């Protein structure tokens, strides 16, 4: 899409409808006349287009009104109202831009942010952008959180996020123009290589994949058209539904052989009855012939009865010879039918072990996408974010993704090595209680108007708690934390002194021996300038490889490569790194998933802020003080970076609205 | 509205593979038995029909009789008249047989016969005794 309408699409907004967001701030316009709505909608799209067309410089209200034309620029307050709404919610002037108007010397309001993850940073940025006092508390000695980047010498490899899922309407597209990112496309071609070490031949490779994609749809049909969503009280998982489909396909393969062979018996046995007439008729023919012989052996001249006997017997034998010929006619048809059925047999199996093992690799990929055993994904909801997919090639970051958090952290008050242990929030303010990660006796108290919490869902999940909330988080919040899924997926970094793989292939798979080990080193990436191969550990295997030394893991990786490339061309690796994200206590996992019995609604619960009780009974309802952001709070775009970023932009919006006032809604 | 093409998913079938833990293995095992059950039942009729097939060795080639190609005449030699009455007695009203016995009388010379010589040959009696057997 292009025009002013390309800006709406690139801003994740319908170009010709007001969003629910916008009805909230402009309820005059959306309840008003259709003409007004279109004027508004244009002003919205046009300003977005301006910001988009150049996102390294702030878009001031003046700059906007300048470049609007009548009748669109006839109404200044509509244009002012609209520009501020976009600015507050991070739709324009977000990320890294040169400010025209420098920051107000004195800031109003003070906010603590827990975590300098990408969501943290992005809100910090926006709050400071809005003239607020913003201090971030990071447990790690580095920013970026789950966006981590290994750097040693010329080697560079993300241990954390590494792909940008398409720039169609993706904020990272702005951030990239925004700060140099070496973005390179990811060539879709992935050869598989069985345990033996040889390529799956292309014919099998497409007919397994197609069966995979076909099985997936099958579950979706079980879910939406047969309502197979709850079984024995527990909700059904995707893995369950896949088994019920594979079983019902193995069922059908058998019902199909049975009713085929059962056509053979039903014809073999027509032949049984046909041969019994024919063997009992060759016997009557054997007898009359004897009789007719005996009758024509009474030499003539004879009386007429004795003459009739020869003729009558001759007729009879001719009658029974007609019958026996008509029946070896019929015997020919049935004999031909049996060769037909015994030569077009239906299929022997549903899938063989070679096919099923390959399919298991396609399941390993899906456990990779969702960072969890398919047995835990919600059948009804695992793919509810699939409508909001961006458009375009997926990319990698060849200089490392750390470049983006570091970029964002420029100018922000970041206290590194600072483990928050108690969040304490009351009708009159909050105090956050942290320690120093190095000597943990040394204690820190932070007072603030509001706490924005970007603690990983896995951290929020710890029992017993890594962070105490005082007072406790309400049940509606803590139940949402249990229901939600926080999964795991680790990776291994392999640094060699020479390229020994196909350099025109970005990624190539490895097929596992078992279903149980389908995730174990199932996939490798050539992504970087330097000779670095990067190897995934997904599914049930991820959580088990965290209990196994780096050498053992690296040793297994070499063996798989040896198989595919030969022992001669795969030398021992100069530098090796293995991630342990479930182990890491500042993450306790890799990212969220829609667990069975959860829904996208839990993602919205995670984002509702908390408003504490009145200090003095009878005092009026207080302001909200505890806010949440991060990858697990954006229901439409979970378990990503752009989604983390978006949630940070979001809360920064609603927090400013809270303590700074929303002058755009009149 | 409908499954992917080829994927078989009856609603009825579904319940039957979920009704307990091992029900899915249990239903498949029966079918593996229903399959062996039919499969040797085949070799057993395949065996029985190979026996009945050998008893028909040689067909009926020795028992066949060459063809009387004889031109279908009009007059009724007393010989042919007498073959007729005896054929009526042993063949009822099946003229094709009576025509094939007499050998040179069309099936319609036979019917006419049935009325022309009706009273002289007591066909009513002859026919009613064909009815006796």
């Amino acid at each position: 899409p292009s025009g002013v309408e390309g800006a709406a699409f690139q801003s994740r907004l319908p170009h010709d409808r007001m969003t629910s967001q916008e009805a909230a701030c402009f309820p005059d316009i959306i309840s008003g006349p259709q003409q007004t709505q279109k004027v508004f909608l244009f002003i919205r799209n046009r300003t977005l287009q301006l910001w988009l067309d150049n996102p390294k410089i702030q878009l001031t209200f003046e700059a906007t009104l300048q470049q609007l034309e009548a009748p669109y620029n006839s109404d200044t307050v509509l244009v002012h109202r609209v520009h501020s709404y976009l600015e507050r919610h991070g739709l324009i002037n977000f990320g890294i831009y040169k400010r025209i108007k420098p920051l107000p010397t004195k800031k109003t309001g003070k906010v603590i942010i827990i975590g300098s993850g990408v969501s943290g940073l992005a809100a910090a940025r926006q709050l400071q952008s809005f003239g607020m006092d913003v201090t971030l508390l990071e447990a790690r000695d580095r920013v970026g959180g789950r966006v981590a980047t290994f750097r040693k010498g010329n080697y560079v490899a993300d241990l954390g996020a590494m792909v940008v899922t398409g720039l169609g309407g993706n904020p990272m597209a702005v951030v990239s123009k925004q700060v140099n990112m070496e973005l390179a496309k990811i060539k879709q071609k992935c050869p598989l290589y069985e345990a033996n070490g040889q390529a799956v031949p292309k014919e099998k490779d497409e007919m397994v994949e197609q069966e995979f994609n076909r099985l997936l749809e099958a579950t979706s049909y079980l879910s939406h058209q047969l309502d197979f969503n709850v079984l024995n009280n527990k909700p059904v998982s995707l893995g369950q539904a896949l088994e019920v489909v594979i079983q019902l396909q193995e069922k059908h393969v058998k019902d199909e052989q049975i009713e085929h062979w059962k056509k053979i018996v039903k014809t073999q046995e027509e032949l049984k009855e046909l041969l019994n007439k024919m063997v009992n008729l060759k016997e009557k023919i054997k007898e009359l012939h004897q009789q007719y012989k005996e009758a024509s052996e009474v030499k003539p001249p004879r009386d007429i009865t004795a003459e009739f006997l020869v003729k009558s017997k001759h007729r009879d034998l001719t009658a029974l010879c007609k019958e026996y010929d008509e029946l070896a006619e019929t015997q020919g048809k049935l004999e031909e039918k049996l060769q037909e059925l015994e030569a077009n047999p239906p299929s022997d199996v549903y899938l063989s072990s070679r096919d099923r093992q390959i399919l298991d690799w396609h399941f390993a990929n899906l456990e990779f996408a969702n960072a969890t055993p398919l047995s835990t994904l919600s059948l009804k909801h695992w793919d509810q974010d699939d409508d909001f997919e961006f458009t375009g090639s997926h990319l990698t970051v060849r200089n490392g993704y750390s470049c983006v958090p570091v970029a964002l952290a420029e100018g922000l008050d970041i206290k590194l090595n600072t483990a928050v242990r108690q969040v304490r929030y009351t009708a009159s303010g909050c105090e956050v209680i942290a320690v120093n990660t190095r000597s943990t006796s040394q204690t820190f108290i932070y007072k603030c108007d509001a706490v924005l919490c970007t603690l990983p869902l896995g951290v929020l999940k710890q029992q017993p708690p890594a962070v105490q909330f005082v007072p406790p988080l309400p049940e509606w919040k803590t139940s949402a934390v249990q229901r939600m899924g926080f999964g795991n997926l680790n990776k291994v970094v392999l640094c060699f002194d020479r390229v020994f793989w196909d350099p025109s292939v970005n990624l190539f798979g490895h097929v596992g021996s078992t279903t149980a080990s389908r995730g174990e080193l199932f996939l490798f990436w050539n992504l970087y300038k330097a000779p670095i191969l990067l190897a995934l550990v997904a599914g049930e295997a991820a959580g088990i490889m965290e209990n196994i030394s780096d050498d053992v893991i690296v040793g297994r990786c070499l063996a798989i490569l040896k198989g595919i490339f030969g022992s001669s061309a795969v030398p021992q690796p100069k530098e090796t790194v293995v991630s342990r994200w479930r182990a890491d206590p500042w993450a306790r996992g890799s990212y969220s998933y829609v667990a069975a019995g959860s829904s996208g609604n839990d993602y919205d619960l995670m984002a509702q802020p908390i408003t504490p009780g009145p200090s003095i009974p009878g005092a009026p309802q207080p302001i909200p003080r505890l806010f949440f952001a991060g990858e697990h709070t954006i229901r439409n775009y979970p378990a990503t970076v752009h989604g983390a970023l978006l949630s940070g932009l979001r809360e920064a919006g609603r927090i400013a609205d809270q303590f700074l006032g929303a002058m755009y809604t009149l | 509205r409908k499954p992917p093409k080829g994927m078989f998913l009856s609603q009825e079938d579904v319940e039957a593979v979920s009704a307990n833990a091992t029900a899915a293995t249990t239903v498949l095992r029966q079918l593996d038995m229903e399959l062996v059950s039919v499969k040797r039942q085949i070799q057993n009729i395949k065996q029985t029909n190979s026996a009945l097939k050998e008893k028909l060795d040689g067909g009926i080639e020795p028992y066949r009789l060459p063809e009387v190609i004889q031109k279908c005449n009009a007059r009724w030699t007393t010989e042919e008249q007498l073959l007729a009455v005896q054929a009526i007695r042993k063949y009822g009203r099946d003229f094709q047989a009576i025509s094939d016995v007499i050998g040179n009388k069309s099936v319609v010379q036979v019917k006419n016969f049935f009325v022309n010589y009706r009273r002289r040959f007591n066909i009513d009696e002859v026919l009613q005794e064909w009815e006796a057997e």
